[PDB]
Order: structure tokens, then sequence, then C-alpha cells
RNA sequence: UUGCCUCCUAAAAUGUAACGGAGGCGCCCAAAGGUUCCCUCAACCUGGACGGCAAUCAGGUGUUGAGUGUAAGUGCACAAGGGAGCUUGACUGCGAGACGGACAUGUCGAGCAGGGACGAAAGUCGGGACUAGUGAUCCGGCACCUCUGAGUGGAAGGGG
RNA sequence: UUUCUUGCCGGAGGUAGAGCUACUGGAUGGCCGAUGGGCCCCACAGGGUUACUGACGUCAGCCAAACUCCGAAUGCCGGU
């Protein structure tokens, strides 16, 4: 449930989602990480569910890094309302992800359950992603 | 449910409207700007509203002078 | 055709003692006293500014030259203070006035201090600077006790050209204010 | 009205030439400045009506 | 909501809409005008009792982070910043030439003549460091004028 | 032919993109951490002798139509 404490302006236009991610293309906080493939809108609830999944499997050891923060807001009017008449209220905050961006980072000893937990996180995200190690 | 925004102002059509390398008349206005984006040089005067104009005939030349943007009018040679 | 006794002491023995005792490369590396500033801020002018005139009179009898009234550069709604009221007094002693005032202080006030235990050495900021604040204000002999109505503040400030704390120690101890021993 | 509109009149030829705005709360007294009156030919102080 | 001003949307000349996103305006200054001159902060470590976390502060790293009437925007430390001395150019008569416009509208401007302001003089003075603070037509009032005056002087009336 | 097109010459921008120990905000994990700018005994003197808080700094890695220490291709204006 990652939500920014405050934002200077509470509503923003439709973000551009074109191009290839340049920042955060390589993983360096730990050993293991996950890299995305397609363009997407990844929501804070999805981040929360994925982090819950990672910890819910890795248990005692290790720790998690998250390289993204869902601070981009989106509006939605309630149903049974004619279109127009101003903007709707913001419902969920999203983090726009570009291809190849590193989403989560792990540092746990053994490859078996490391890859297992990373896959556990993969299966909860809406877009394709792959395992990447610290070695290039 | 309604909105309280939606009002705006007019457009006063600001900006640089005379560029370098051309010939300008006496008293010709060069740049319309709010503050000091440009600065006066030789033969350049400043109006009440921080506009820049020419005092002499010639050709406008932009330049840089100690981290500043200044405009000048060179005395083009009489044919 | 006149020269103060403390200035005489400084130019005869204090500078040569300092010079020989720290072995400076040149002679005028001797530290020297720079400015003497005398002032105080009442703080209650936000409610009553009448006592500012009394503070001015007190300063006038203390230094002999007219003080100042200055405002506050910021507004504090919590203190019920906005920019524009005069907050305190100001006056400065310079030159012969420095030497005469330092004489008067060291020779009249410090011996008389009620329950004087000296002054600690540890109130410098590393380069020999020292301004500070006193139990009672009526202490100088130039002011009379019968005409005072409330305890206000007053000032005795000495400063140096000193580069750091070593010569601050040296010159302040040569001059001889009641430094504590620890 | 906070902002009365007062006119400035000349003396020798007595012409209501200039007009200016002022705050009567802050300026109870009359306005005293100098201006140039065109028909006179010389500067002469103006008094408000 | 209907007028005006600030920014973005506005795609690096101007422009460019929506019941798109954020805010303000129908003043103030006889000084907050003008001349000339003096000087530069705030951030900073320490404390004769209050007085402390901050009052004022000297020392002495400190190129703007304090700030420059009223929102935003641009600048301004080379000041448009603070103070002081004097004094009203918030002139008249204008206006080369320009921006700017469907049209009525808005903006700048060297120079000449009279009398001044500051400074010895050089020099500067056609409101406020700038951009919002605003309203067409008709009809009615007042001062002054070597304008006219329904057959004689006029005057009324009609004019500026 | 003053028009248009093209080559070259003289031009200011502030979009795309990228970036932050460069400003306005957002954000992940460490290190000394004196002094929570502070509390197991309040000593005017031994520590979270106790899992906190830990500022400044620092290691680094991101995001912003109303952020630009940077900044194109286009288009626009003028001359040959
Ligand atoms: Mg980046
Ligand atoms: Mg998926
Ligand atoms: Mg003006
Ligand atoms: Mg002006
Ligand atoms: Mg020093
Ligand atoms: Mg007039
Ligand atoms: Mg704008
Ligand atoms: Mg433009
Ligand atoms: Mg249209
Ligand atoms: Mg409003
Ligand atoms: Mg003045
Ligand atoms: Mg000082
Ligand atoms: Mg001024
Ligand atoms: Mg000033
Ligand atoms: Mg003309
Ligand atoms: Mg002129
Ligand atoms: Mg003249
Ligand atoms: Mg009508
Ligand atoms: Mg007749
Ligand atoms: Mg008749
Ligand atoms: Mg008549
Ligand atoms: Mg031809
Ligand atoms: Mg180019
Ligand atoms: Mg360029
Ligand atoms: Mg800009
Ligand atoms: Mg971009
Ligand atoms: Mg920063
Ligand atoms: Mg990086
Ligand atoms: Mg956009
Ligand atoms: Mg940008
Ligand atoms: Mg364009
Ligand atoms: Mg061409
Ligand atoms: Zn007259």
């Amino acid at each position: 449930m990652l939500i920014p404490r405050k934002v200077k302006h509470r509503k923003q236009h439709h973000p551009e989602q074109r191009g290839i991610a340049s920042g955060g293309t390589s993983v360096s906080f730990g050993d293991y990480g996950i890299q995305a493939l397609e363009h997407a809108y990844i929501t804070n609830r999805q981040i929360e569910s994925a982090r819950i999944a990672i910890n819910r499997h890795i248990k005692r050891g290790g720790k998690v890094w998250i390289n993204i923060f869902p601070d981009r807001p989106l509006t939605k009017k309630p149903a049974e309302t004619r279109m127009g008449s101003g903007k709707g209220s913001p419902e969920w905050w999203v983090a726009n992800v570009k291809p190849g961006r590193v989403l989560f980072e792990l540092s746990y000893p053994d490859e078996k359950t490391a890859r297992d937990a990373l896959t556990r996180a993969i299966h909860k995200l809406p877009i394709k992603a792959r395992i990447v190690t610290r070695e290039e | 449910s309604s909105s309280r925004n939606g009002r705006d102002s007019a457009a006063q059509r600001l900006g640089v409207k005379r560029f370098g390398g051309q010939v300008v008349k006496a008293g010709e206005i060069l740049v319309r700007q709010r503050g000091t984006h440009f600065h006066p040089g030789v033969n350049v005067g400043r109006g009440g509203d921080d506009t820049l104009f020419a005092l002499a005939p010639g050709a406008v030349e932009f330049g840089a002078k100690r981290g500043r943007k200044t405009v000048n009018i060179v005395p083009v040679a009489r044919p | 055709k006149a020269l103060p006794r403390l200035k005489q002491r400084y130019r005869e023995e204090i500078r040569e003692a300092l010079q020989q005792e720290f072995n400076y490369a040149n002679v005028m590396q001797i530290p020297g006293v720079v400015k003497v500033v005398v002032n105080m801020g009442v703080g209650d002018a936000a409610r009553d500014a009448k006592l500012i005139n009394g503070a001015i009179n007190d300063l006038a009898l203390i230094t002999g030259q007219k003080p100042e009234v200055r405002r506050a550069r910021k507004s504090i709604a919590q203190f019920k203070l906005r920019e524009g009221m005069p907050i305190g007094a100001r006056v400065t002693l310079r030159g012969d006035r420095m030497w005469e005032f330092l004489d008067r202080l060291i020779s009249i006030a410090l011996p008389r201090i009620r329950d004087f235990r000296g002054l600690s050495p540890k109130q410098f900021d590393g380069t020999g600077n020292y301004t500070f604040g006193l139990n009672e204000q009526s202490m100088f002999h130039e002011i009379d006790v019968d005409s005072i109505d409330r305890p206000r503040g007053m000032d005795i400030t000495v400063v140096t050209t000193a580069t750091n704390d070593a010569e601050g120690r040296a010159l302040l101890r040569a001059l001889g204010f009641p430094f504590k021993e620890n | 009205d906070v902002r009365p509109k007062i006119t400035l009149a000349c003396e020798v030829c007595k012409h209501r030439n200039y007009i200016t705005k002022k705050n009567r709360r802050n300026d109870p007294d009359r306005l005293e400045i100098k201006k140039f009156c065109p028909n006179c030919g010389t500067h002469q102080p103006h008094k408000e009506s």
C-alpha cells in the first residue's frame, strides 16, 4: 500500500509510456532481481501483493529491495454519471513501468528458493518478466 | 457534483519578434518579455514594460557577455 | 598628548610578552582587541515601549554616548511580535572609549560582583570571541540605585583579532579578567 | 468611500486642471504639491478643491 | 461560469479549445515619487543572570540560500536593497519611428522650447522593478477663454 | 517575380531525451552518530552498562505537464 505522503498537485494527465527504460536498468543493491519486458501500469496494490508473496515464501532470511514507487495518480468517475462535467476523484496510485526496468531485488544465499520466490512474485504481476543476476 | 476551476487569461503574444541579421527601423521594438531575459546593449533602450527596442538603424546582433543575453544594433554601412 | 594606561600596558609589555611566549614569525601577529559593543534587548516592548526610553537613559549614563533603537527582521505570531517594533538598545565602544570602558569595568564592576567565582575558560568558540550576560545591571558606579525601577540588562563585551583559542587564552590572561582555574 | 476623487485647481487663473486619488483616512490635511499650469507658463503650486 | 491578470496543458517564433489542472484582481503610496551620496545580507560557533531552541551580539568560512507593498511569473548583490540631505517631472507643447490589432482598443520612444528638482558639472527627471486594480453611447454640471450671438449693442441662448 | 523551392551564412528558444552532493517535491537500504536536536539508575560523571530515535555527512539507485546545473531533429524570421 505504497502511497506518497503528499503531492504538489493531486491530478495529472495521461503519462507517456513510450521508449526503453534507461534508469535502473542494471541491478545493484544485492545479488538477484527481476526485470520486466512490456509497457504497463503497475499499481500499489500489485506491489503490496508481490511483496507479501516474496516475504510469505522467503520467510526468515534475506531482505527485499523495491526500485519503484507508485506515486502517479489516476482518476475515475463513478458509474451512472454523464461524461464530462470535470475530472473524477483519484482512486488508485500507479507506477508506470518501462521495459527492462528492475522491479524487485533479492539477496538470499541459495539459487533454488531464490528463483522460486522470484517466480512467485512473477506470477502475481500483470506483465512478463525474467530473473536477472548480479553477474552481467 | 461540479468543478470550480476553468477560468483563464488572455494571451499578450509575448516573445522575440525581431531576429538577428535583418534590418530594422528607428524605434523598432525587438523583444517583448516580462523580466530581463535579454539585456540592452549599444543603441538599445528599455521600455516601461521591460521591452527592448532599437535607437539606431542597422542590423540586430545577439550575443553573450558575462553570462548574459544582450542585443545590439550594428551600424550597417551606407551604400 | 594623552594615552590610556591599558593601551600603554599593551604597547609596552603585553605585546612583547606574547611575541616571546608564542614565537611568532613577525611582530604584529600579536592579537589585539578590536571592538567593544554594548547593548541589550528588553523583549517586552511588544506590550510596552515606555521602558525603552529608560533603557536608553541607562545606556546613556553607562557609555555617555547616545544608543540606538532597532526593529525585528522577522514576525513571530507565537511571541505576539511583528516586524517594526523597536526591540532593544545598541551602542558601541571604539578606541579611547574602548580603553576607558575596559578600565572602568575591570577596576570597578568585577571586584564588586555579588558572589563572584570568576569566569570559566571554556566559553570561547575556538577563535577567541566572548560575549556573555550578568546578574545585575546597576553595578557601575556611574548609575545611581535610587532611580531604578526594574531590573534591565546591560553589556560588557571584549573581542580579539585572535586566530584561535591559544592566543585568546594568552592575551585574556595577560589582561587579567577573573578566569577560573580547573 | 475610502478613495475620494479630488481635483487640483490653480490659483492665479483658477483652473481645475489636474485630478488625483487619495485616502482621506490617512490624509486628513489638504494636498500641497507643485505642478505646471499650461496657460500660466510657469510652475505654480496647486491646491485641491 | 460569463470581465481582467499568473502558470501548465500549448507539440523549443506568435497563436491554439474543452464544464481541463491551480490561484488572485475592482488597491495603496504625499511617499513606497525624484536627484545624489554612505553601506550589504540571511545561514554561521560561543556565551558577564534573566535572555531560554530563537530577543540583540561582536569576532570573522559566508556570491544569495535574508529579501525587493498586494497571487503567479522574470529578474535584481553591477541592485529595482536600507538610510540620509534636499525637493515634486505623478511637467507643459509635442512627437520621428515602431509593437500591436476584423473594428472601436493597449505599449515604448531619442529630440526640440518655457520654468524648475538633485549634483560643482557631467548627467537623470513624461508616476511607482514589470505584467491584473477596470466600462463604449446619450443626457446633465462647473471654472476660464481677444468663439458665435436669429433685424441695431448686445445679452440670453448656443460654443470651446 | 517583390512569391515558392533548395544550398550556405547570422540568430533566441526550451519541447523529445537525460540528469541530480544542482534548485522545488517524491523515494529505497546501510555506515560514525557525538548530540531523541535526549532517557537503567537524573550527580556536576559509566549506556538502549538496554531492542528506540537517530540530525548533519556519506555510500549508491529512481520518479515529476506547472523542477531544469543540460538539451537536439523539426518549424519559424531575415539575407545571399
Ligand atoms: Mg535517471
Ligand atoms: Mg504479468
Ligand atoms: Mg511605468
Ligand atoms: Mg519608472
Ligand atoms: Mg577571530
Ligand atoms: Mg490633464
Ligand atoms: Mg503564461
Ligand atoms: Mg510560444
Ligand atoms: Mg478555436
Ligand atoms: Mg476568484
Ligand atoms: Mg526616496
Ligand atoms: Mg562580529
Ligand atoms: Mg525606486
Ligand atoms: Mg534604498
Ligand atoms: Mg508617428
Ligand atoms: Mg526623454
Ligand atoms: Mg530645457
Ligand atoms: Mg442610449
Ligand atoms: Mg434683433
Ligand atoms: Mg439684439
Ligand atoms: Mg456663454
Ligand atoms: Mg529575383
Ligand atoms: Mg541553429
Ligand atoms: Mg543556443
Ligand atoms: Mg521557463
Ligand atoms: Mg520527458
Ligand atoms: Mg536538492
Ligand atoms: Mg545509477
Ligand atoms: Mg505531456
Ligand atoms: Mg522539463
Ligand atoms: Mg512550434
Ligand atoms: Mg530562407
Ligand atoms: Zn494657472
